[PDB]
């Protein structure tokens, strides 16, 4: 699995001036084991349509 | 019937017993006796000096006892033999003790607690090690010699006509074995020459404590007029139980008390829960279970819904664990000694703990409950020996799909990230690189300094530990690349462990950390320690914010134990609340890298992702993370501590070769012989052949630690956060396995302690058993260990942070030491020290202790503290002068001073102590004194102290001595980084400005700030303070000979200052009949003098009145990082008094910046000062600690409701003036309530006669204007208050 480029959410201009994304809190999270299993379930549902 | 005459007679007889033939007189305020010492005489004689009569001055003095020196008699301190007049009682406890003696052949050197080892007349090498151990672990310290306590015990036993068992065994010992040891009065830690056993001082301390408790319980029993204490419907005797405990614990005191302190607490917690009718006290507060707005209606009895549940297996095993624990301790005690006794009463009472009802409203049960928790106070400070053990990684629990370890790590990492975001939300952030070189002083109070530094003073070299000196000397080397890239895992670099004692348990180990590790930790962890200090959060499980969940820091914020912990009473009073308390075992041990450390490191690592653009002298933040924590830095580190030694024969050392005899660098104890390695120690160690001890010295036995350390900068936060993760897992598992049975209403995390307020929806035994089994199964699989014997799950009883509540009432436990102390202390200020002990005694008596015995103890302590500690000064013809002459004819003499006990009841400022005879919570002051003498009812109380005033000499106080006689040679090399740009600006000039830097700022001036800061840092160090203490004797002589017997009671004050004597300008009337309905209160275990106050005036039900102007100044000053530990409001006002208030904001900003206050605090303080100067009166209120004790915090006094109800005053007064009135009003109403006077409203009256009004106007005008000083400061009179005072009272 490949994560998106981190520069999509934030861009730096000067030493202390950086943009903030609307979903910084969600992007700062890390999945647990059950959430990883649920993501695998979601993808497995995606590859087999019906 | 007055206490003032009984205590005077008591202490008089104690004094005559201690010094036979004393000339002590009650009507004189002081007495002076001489003492002769020959120790200096011998050492002078070995230089060949010639003296007159040597032992004659002994023999003529001890026998004839009538020789005088300058008319002042000379006496000798009374012998050990006659302390109890030689009576005997053949107590069984004495043979119990002597049966417990042990010869040296049974030595176990690694013992945590010393056994009763015998002392032989001859010497052996192992006895040297035994002496070395005993000198350290058997110190008593304290503040009063034990012999004075024994004399007091004997005299009070004679007074009350009762014979404590402790005095019995004392007399039985002294009747045959004479002295136990010798103790010096100038330094009480000089205990030496053990006579019979190495454990005698423990015997004396425990016996005195037992006698004190026996006296206290009898007098408290007489106060309530009860015939016996009650358990259920059965009568019980407290002194019988105490003697029953004492006889059993005597074989091996410390070990038995430590192993036995837990079942007694469990019995108190478990008493009466299962009774069919339950008596509860109503309490009501907010919806949240931690609301602090409780109020109490009345008592009620109700049926118990939980009665059928107590047939559970869980409660049966909880009881059975404690029966095994009591029985094994009894067996061990019987086996060590030669006795077959047991604890019959306690095992009889333990059999039916559940069904016997508890009666909070009957004192016969409350006294018993309070006494059982206070029994354990007889083995204080519990000094012990500790061993160095490595991490033993093999027993660590590996994560597998059967445990929850990885889930714990993941959740704790998520919690670090969330808490970091929350801290960022509250404008708390990590330190900026501009603040790198100034924030290093902001370490937490649990931190410790690794390397001690060396200072040259002018001449002498000294060592110091405190952060200030070490940083000011070598702070620039902390961040240097040489010190960063080194690891403490070899012989050349290592760190040592320290130890500190605790009042009951075993000695606690602490870790010392080098600053190069602490500073990178601080850089990240500072904002979270700052953020978690706030209080008042919401603790519901469904609330998103985790800030309010952590109770660390949410303790003693109000300052009263009863007030801040009211949620315990509220939850115990509620029949619908089920409380659960999990007690872990070896928590700090089980914080592994598999479950705790790695997730924490990851939380910090992806925590600083938005800040990745910053740099610190080339290093980046994720490198600083490794600098703060890493292999060889915190984890996987070598640690040094106590040595490990082994048991061998003597001549086995003789067959050894020189390779095994090589002595290394590490020091070894006195009685142990060195040996090279631990391998040869294993080869040579023989168990049965005890002849000698050998200790390794090559460093092969240092401790290898890869576990969480108590000395780190984020220990409490990490611990509470880990407990939050554990509780989340517990809730998840109990919800999954048993849905709907248990619902969590509140979760509480503090330290390793966890608390839950929940609702239980079933009463079936099999469901409850499965729920408890699920909880224990989950906590077991989680990796920790939870003891089912200490874990508590009850409906009606609530405990947290050594605070207990049963059925809506407070059950206090008293652990305040009175005899011994944690460490040796030297009394720099006698008056403040006595103030401290009287304040602590207020807490003690508020926790259920007897008031009269407290008065007697303070009466004893007020006499002997100042004695024996003055030296090199002699008194002749009522004149003090230096020690004799160069003649060296009377060089062996010293003078001792005895103070009148009644000096305990003369106010501060009159060289005395501000205690009140009517009740200890009222503070004596001159106005209070004159009010008391004008009250007709108190005359019999006030009669003796009337003739004792104006006779008190000045008190010893080394603190006010401030001089420049401590010039240091070591300099402040890091000054170039500590000075603000405000300070740095004024030192690059060619002294042109130097001559215009003439502002009245005192020692905080450019060119001298560094020296003054260094000087203050040295005066923080006591080992540097000791140099200037030599010259204070001359100043004390000057204070003595400049004294005049005169009382001044100046009800005025310095015109800048206002005090509570101001209320004495007006007359005071008492009118109106207020409501006489008594109030309810949870603490039903008080002395009648305190009970009457708590009943006439209800508990406080609101916040105290708004903080003072000085309080606001101090709060503002608490914003500066570098000057908080150096600036008080007094320092600001002292500079202001010379600077003046008539300045603009820019002037004050510049002045504050020049005084090392950073510009933002300067601007804030300047603006606030300008606003106060323009708007209000701005005079600072001085209070004599009144309304500041433990008990007054819980009363409904010093509040707006109190003023609105009890007070009527003229409207012309100002806010500071009405506060000065209000404090006196609180004191007066408290005193009236204490004496049983009728409840009436109080008014301040101003009459219509012109002359009184003229004097009032004159006094107020002179008070609000500092006379000629108006020229000095150029204060504009156009301020509103002073301009308005033109026609206030015309």
């Amino acid at each position: 699995y490949i994560a998106p480029n981190p520069r999509i959410s934030s861009i730096t201009l000067t030493q202390r001036i950086t943009t903030t994304g609307p979903f910084a809190i969600l992007t700062g999270s890390t999945p647990t084991a059950q959430q990883l299993n649920d993501v695998r379930k979601i993808y497995l549902a995606l590859m087999f349509p019906g | 019937v007055a206490i003032t005459v009984q205590g005077a007679q008591l202490i008089k007889r104690v004094v005559e017993r201690f010094y036979p033939g004393i000339a002590f007189n009650i009507n004189e305020g002081a007495c002076y006796i001489y003492k002769f010492s020959d120790h200096i005489r011998r050492i002078r004689m070995k230089h060949g000096t010639k003296y007159r009569r040597q032992a004659e001055e002994i023999i003529r003095n001890i026998s004839l006892r009538k020789e005088r020196l300058y008319g002042i008699p000379v006496l000798d301190e009374v012998e050990w033999k006659y302390v109890f007049d030689g009576q005997t009682f053949q107590s069984y406890a004495f043979e119990v003790y002597v049966n417990s003696i042990l010869p040296w052949s049974e030595l176990d050197p690694e013992e945590e607690f010393l056994r009763n080892y015998r002392v032989s007349r001859e010497m052996t090498e192992v006895e040297k090690f035994i002496e070395f151990r005993a000198k350290n672990e058997m110190q008593i310290y304290g503040d009063i010699p034990i012999k004075v306590w024994c004399c007091f015990i004997n005299e009070l036993s004679a007074e009350l006509k009762h014979v404590p068992l402790g005095m019995q065994v004392m007399a039985d010992f002294v009747n045959r074995f004479d002295s136990p040891f010798h103790q010096g009065n100038r330094d009480l830690s000089n205990l030496e020459d053990f006579q019979v056993a190495y454990t005698t001082p423990l015997l004396f301390e425990m016996c005195c404590m037992e006698s004190i408790l026996e006296f206290n319980i009898k007098m408290r029993m007489r106060e309530e007029e009860i015939s016996a204490l009650e358990f259920g419907d059965m009568k019980v005797d407290p002194v019988g139980l105490l003697r029953e405990f004492f006889i059993l614990c005597l074989p091996h005191p410390k070990k038995i008390n430590n192993v036995l302190r837990a079942p007694y607490s469990w019995f108190v917690k478990m008493w009466g829960v299962g009774a069919d009718p339950i008596v509860v006290l109503q309490s009501t507060a907010g919806d949240d279970r931690n609301s602090k707005d409780v109020f109490y209606d009345k008592f009620r009895t109700e049926p118990n819904r939980y009665k059928a549940l107590f047939r559970s297996s869980f409660y049966n095993e909880s009881r059975r664990m404690n029966e095994e624990k009591i029985l094994e301790a009894v067996k061990y005690s019987q086996k060590l000694g030669s006795h077959d006794r047991r604890l019959p009463l306690f095992e009889k009472m333990l059999k039916t703990v559940y069904t016997t009802p508890f009666y909070p409203h009957k004192s016969s049960n409350m006294i018993l409950a309070s006494f059982l928790l206070s029994i354990q106070t007889i083995t204080g400070y519990g000094r012990a020996w500790v061993k160095n053990v490595s991490t033993e990684f093999d027993k660590q629990l590996k994560p597998n799909p059967s445990n929850l370890v990885q889930d714990v790590s993941d959740l704790t990492r998520e919690f670090f990230k969330q808490a970091y975001v929350e801290a960022k939300e509250r404008r708390e952030e990590i330190v900026k690189p501009e603040d790198l070189y100034t924030s290093m002083l902001r370490l937490a109070r649990n931190t410790s300094s690794g390397f001690s530094t060396e200072i040259y003073v002018k001449l002498i070299k000294i060592n110091s530990r405190i952060k200030a000196l070490v940083i000011f000397t070598k702070g620039h080397t902390v961040f240097t690349d040489e010190e960063l890239h080194k690891k403490y895992n070899s012989v050349e670099l290592y760190q040592t462990k320290g130890s500190r004692d605790v009042p009951i348990k075993a000695t606690r180990t602490i870790y010392s950390i080098n600053l190069s590790v602490l500073v990178p930790q601080l850089i990240v962890t500072l904002p979270l320690n700052e953020y978690f200090s706030r209080v008042g959060g919401i603790t519901s499980p469904d609330y998103k914010k985790i800030g309010g969940k952590v109770i660390v820091g949410d303790l003693e914020a109000t300052g009263s134990r009863v007030m801040d912990a009211a949620d315990c009473f509220r939850n115990s009073a509620d029949r619908d609340i089920f409380t659960i308390a999990i007690d872990y075992s070896e928590y700090d041990t089980h914080l592994t890298r598999h479950n705790f450390r790695t997730g924490m490191l990851q939380g910090i690592r992806e925590a600083m992702a938005p800040y990745r653009d910053l740099r610190y002298e080339g290093y980046t933040l994720e490198q600083i993370i490794d600098f703060g924590y890493g292999e060889g830095r915190v984890a996987n580190t070598l640690w040094n501590g106590k040595r490990r030694l082994f048991k061998t024969t003597f001549d086995a050392y003789i067959r050894l070769d020189e390779s095994e005899r090589d002595k290394g660098s590490f020091k070894v104890p006195k009685g142990v012989l060195p040996v090279s390695s631990v391998d040869v120690a294993n080869r040579i160690a023989v168990d049965k052949g005890f002849d000698t001890l050998i200790a390794a010295t090559d460093g092969s036995d240092l401790a290898l630690i890869d576990t969480h350390l108590s000395g780190e900068n984020s220990t409490l936060i990490a611990n509470s956060m880990h407990n939050m993760a554990i509780g989340t897992l517990m809730q998840r598992e109990v919800g999954r396995e048993q849905p709907g049975v248990l619902t969590f209403l509140s979760e509480q995390y503090v330290g390793d302690d966890t608390l839950f307020y929940t609702k239980l929806h079933t009463t079936d035994t099999k469901v409850f058993d499965k729920v408890a089994a699920s909880i224990f199964d989950t906590v077991a699989k989680c990796g920790h260990e939870a003891s089912p014997s200490k874990t508590m799950m009850t409906p009606y009883s609530v405990e947290k942070t050594q605070t207990h509540a049963k059925q809506g009432c407070y059950v206090p436990q008293d652990r305040m030491m009175i005899i011994s102390s944690e460490r040796r202390k030297d009394i720099e200020d006698v008056q403040g020290y006595v103030r401290s002990q009287v304040q602590t005694m207020i807490t003690k008596v508020s926790r259920g202790f007897c008031h009269d015995l407290a008065q007697l103890i303070l009466m004893l302590k007020t006499t002997f503290i100042g004695a024996w500690k003055m030296k090199r000064t002699i008194k002749e013809d009522a004149m003090y002068r230096d020690r004799k002459f160069d003649s060296n004819d009377e060089d062996g003499f010293t003078l001792i001073q005895i103070r009148n006990p009644l000096a305990l009841y003369v106010p501060i400022g009159w060289n005395g102590y501000g205690a009140h005879p009517a009740a200890l919570n009222i503070v004596m002051t001159e106005e209070m004194y004159v009010d008391s003498i004008m009250i007709s009812k108190l005359d019999e109380i006030m009669a003796p102290i009337r003739r004792i005033v104006h006779d008190i000499p000045p008190c010893w106080n080394e603190t006010q001595g401030d001089k420049r006689g401590l010039i240091s040679a070591t300099k402040m090399s890091f000054f170039s980084k500590m000075a603000r740009p405000a300070v740095q600006a004024a030192l690059s000039d060619p002294q042109i400005i130097n001559l215009v830097e003439e502002l009245p700022l005192g020692e905080f001036s450019p060119g001298r700030i560094s020296r003054t800061m260094m000087h203050s840092a040295l005066l923080k160090e006591s080992s540097a303070r000791t140099l200037l203490s030599s010259g204070y004797e001359l100043e004390y002589q000057k204070a003595l000979n400049s004294w005049i017997t005169q009382v001044s009671m100046r009800l005025g004050e310095e015109s800048g200052v206002i005090s509570t004597s101001y209320a004495k300008l007006f007359d005071v009337y008492f009118e109106g009949e207020l409501d006489g309905a008594p109030h309810m209160f949870p603490d039903q275990n008080l002395s009648p003098q305190f009970y009457i106050q708590k009943m006439m005036i209800g508990p406080r039900v609101s916040s105290r009145v708004r903080n003072s102007y000085v309080d606001r100044i101090d709060v503002i000053l608490r914003k500066d990082v570098v000057m908080r530990g150096f600036i008080t409001a007094n320092t600001i006002l002292n500079v202001i008094e010379k600077l003046g208030t008539n300045h603009s904001v820019g002037d004050l900003v510049t002045v504050f910046t020049l005084m090392n206050i950073e510009t933002r605090v300067a601007e804030e303080l300047a603006e606030y000062m300008t606003s106060e100067k323009i708007r209000f009166d701005a005079l600072k209120l001085l209070k004599k600690g009144i309304a500041g004790d433990e008990f007054t915090m819980s009363l409904n006094v010093a509040t707006q409701d109190f003023i609105d109800t009890y007070l009527a005053y003229p409207y012309q007064l100002t806010k500071t003036e009405v506060d000065a009135i209000s404090l006196y009003c609180t004191q007066m109403i408290m005193l009236r309530a204490a004496l049983g006077l009728p409840k009436k409203k109080m008014k301040i009256v101003v009459t219509d006669d012109a002359k009184k009004r003229y004097k009032i106007r004159l006094q107020r005008f002179r008070t609000h204007v500092p006379k000629i000083k108006v020229l000095k400061k150029l204060i504009d009179p156009n301020r509103m208050t002073v301009r308005n005072l033109e026609n206030q009272f015309v």
